[PDB]
């Protein structure tokens, strides 16, 4: 038993990162970073201030979504719970991802 | 200093003994393995563990009509590529235990068998799951399910696993199962939803696991998308407790990365851009960790149970319990490497590194960069079995004594002077110009005679290449 992993493309699309009130709408698109990553697009500046840096790709993981720098390093994962996914900071305040 | 830099590598990923990581109890490498075959169920019997053993597979010719015991159609005979790649990651597990696998014609009664399906019941495609396997003497209904395999092939990855890692990870992972193991935890995929909230223990990630089904970031590693092909840390724990340990492995002098002589692709790489995700199991000879190739910085431990970030990731390197690897060669980035208690060649390559040969008679290079030897015991180079470092560049490179100092808990303990004493903390630097080694004698127990000796291949210029 095992679980499937999505694909860029059913996860693309219109999304809004809430964090501490604020809220970014982030587009997932399915342009590609690299082998393993694709293109995400956003306003840094709003980014910053929930993460703690502004990531610039995105991937599917079986169990959650994935926010990478240029290089494809994680930035932030974002586990799936039912109906979004959420990442934690080092602080333990909740970041959420949910598709618009 | 150079010397913290040691320290953080060598309390990464500490675990077991009353930890708690992520709200749950942590697991030892001997723990997690126990735990991953909770089932007691094996090829040789009901709690019959440690024995090796022989399997048979095959790829069956399924009819597209029929139906197994699960109840999936849409059935199908493994392709020539699933073929290639499910004998690599059969072969993984021979690596590491006592196991010997044997392919039988299509049609022959064999143990472990692997078959596509594509439908949850006829005209029904199924794009929802992935596989699925039965542990060893599974008895449903008076028929014996032991060792079937099953994957999905709607899914790219299960129908091209030679090019999409997560098929060629879903096929060790089955045929995990189908040895005898389980999930680390209490968990099925589909049954509900499952999150990384139900394990029992911090460990359950794929990071030290590929029969778990948590992101390696849940601890801590970042495998960039990646996804390991053969068994991991506690995997290896898991399958040695069942069938043994396979001492015939790799037991010549072994190269892992770069120029690699394994011949297993998980251990290789020929680019910086093809990233490495392994746990060495080696049962001999004088290996190295060959990361030449790369140009992140990168942390190279070689203590058994230990975690590396190479290649540009985090913790997607480890080495088994009871291996013991020699050499280590990092790459062009600024690394961290430290050895172990063995005689250890460790080489920097370019950029600024930090080299710790720890125990026994070490020959260190920095290789080009602004590099540090670090030391913090006197054993580490003992007078008559020294470490050497053979390429100091006075006026560039440092020697780190820093830690003797805190451990005396006085900057002043350590002292250069122009002759011995007897007094402790007295360090002496002689230059020997027909050999061109400057030989450092340190007496950190303020003995008749010093207690550590450390020669350089080299001049050093005491003004401005020492950190104390
Ligand atoms: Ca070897
Ligand atoms: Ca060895
Ligand atoms: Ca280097
Ligand atoms: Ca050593
Ligand atoms: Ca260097
Ligand atoms: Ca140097
Ligand atoms: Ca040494
Ligand atoms: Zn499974």
């Amino acid at each position: 038993s095992s679980l499937r992993l999505p694909s860029a493309a059913e996860l693309s699309g219109q999304w809004v990162l809430s964090g501490a009130e604020q809220h970014c709408d982030i587009r997932l698109n399915t342009d590609v970073l690299d082998g393993t990553t694709w293109k995400l697009a956003g306003d840094t500046a709003c980014l910053q201030k929930l993460l703690p840096e502004a990531p610039v790709g995105w991937r599917p993981t079986p169990d959650g979504l994935t926010l990478t720098q240029a290089d494809g390093s994680a930035v932030a994962f974002f586990s799936r719970n039912r109906d979004r996914y959420e990442h934690k900071l080092v602080d333990g305040s909740v970041r959420t991802l949910k598709k618009k | 200093t150079g010397y913290d830099a040691v320290d953080d590598l060598l309390h990464y990923h500490e675990r077991g003994n009353g930890i708690q990581i992520n709200g749950k109890d942590s697991f030892s490498n001997e723990q997690a393995g126990l735990f991953i075959t909770r089932e007691n169920q094996t090829w040789n019997g009901y709690k019959v563990f440690g024995q090796p053993v022989k399997l048979t597979f095959s790829f069956p010719d399924y009819k597209f009509s029929s139906t197994n015991v699960a109840g999936d159609t849409g059935l199908s005979k493994f392709s020539a590529e699933q073929q290639q790649q499910a004998k690599l990651s059969l072969q993984s597990w021979a690596d590491v235990a006592n196991i010997t696998f044997t392919e039988v014609a299509a049609g022959q009664k064999a143990n472990i068998t692997f078959g596509n399906y594509s439908q949850d019941r006829p005209g029904h495609y199924d794009y929802g799951t992935q596989a699925y396997a039965f542990l060893p003497n599974t008895i449903w209904q008076g028929q014996d399910l032991g060792g079937q395999t099953w994957y999905n092939v709607n899914q790219s990855n299960v129908k091209h696993p030679a090019t999409e890692d997560y098929g060629r990870q879903t096929f060790t992972h089955e045929i995990g199962h189908a040895l005898g193991l389980s999930h680390p935890g209490d968990y099925n995929a589909g049954e509900g939803n499952p999150t990384y909230n139900d394990v029992t223990y911090a460990e359950d990630t794929r990071q030290f696991s590929l029969m778990s089904y948590w992101s390696e970031t849940n601890t801590g590693g970042d495998n960039g998308g990646h996804y390991a092909a053969a068994p991991l840390l506690d995997d290896i724990a898991a399958i040695q407790h069942l069938y043994g340990a396979n001492l015939s492995t790799r037991t010549g002098d072994t190269v892992y990365g770069f120029n690699s002589n394994t011949g297993r692709d998980f251990l290789s790489t020929t680019s910086n851009s093809q990233k490495v995700i392994f746990a060495a199991w080696d049962a001999g000879g004088n290996d190295t960790f060959d990361f030449s190739g790369y140009t992140a910085n990168q942390r190279i431990n070689l203590n058994e149970k230990s975690f590396s970030d190479v290649g540009g990731l985090k913790g997607n390197v480890s080495i088994a319990a009871g291996v013991t690897i020699e050499n280590a060669i990092g790459g062009s980035g600024n690394d961290v490497i430290v050895g172990n208690a063995a005689n250890n060649v460790l080489k920097g390559g370019a950029g600024n590194d930090v080299l710790f040969g720890g125990g026994g008679a070490d020959e260190l290079w920095g290789g080009a960069g602004k590099d540090i030897f670090v030391f913090s015991a006197a054993s580490d180079s003992a007078p008559g079995a020294s470490d050497w470092i053979r390429d100091f560049q006075k006026g560039i490179d440092k020697i780190d004594l820093s830690f003797f100092n805190k451990e005396a808990n006085s900057s002043d303990f350590i002292h250069f002077v122009d002759h011995f004493s007897g007094t402790a903390g007295e360090a002496l630097l002689s230059y020997n110009a027909s050999s061109n080694v400057t030989d450092l004698s340190v007496n950190i127990g303020g003995h008749q005679a010093p207690d550590f000796l450390v020669k350089i291949v080299g001049q050093v210029d005491v003004a401005t290449d020492f950190i104390v």
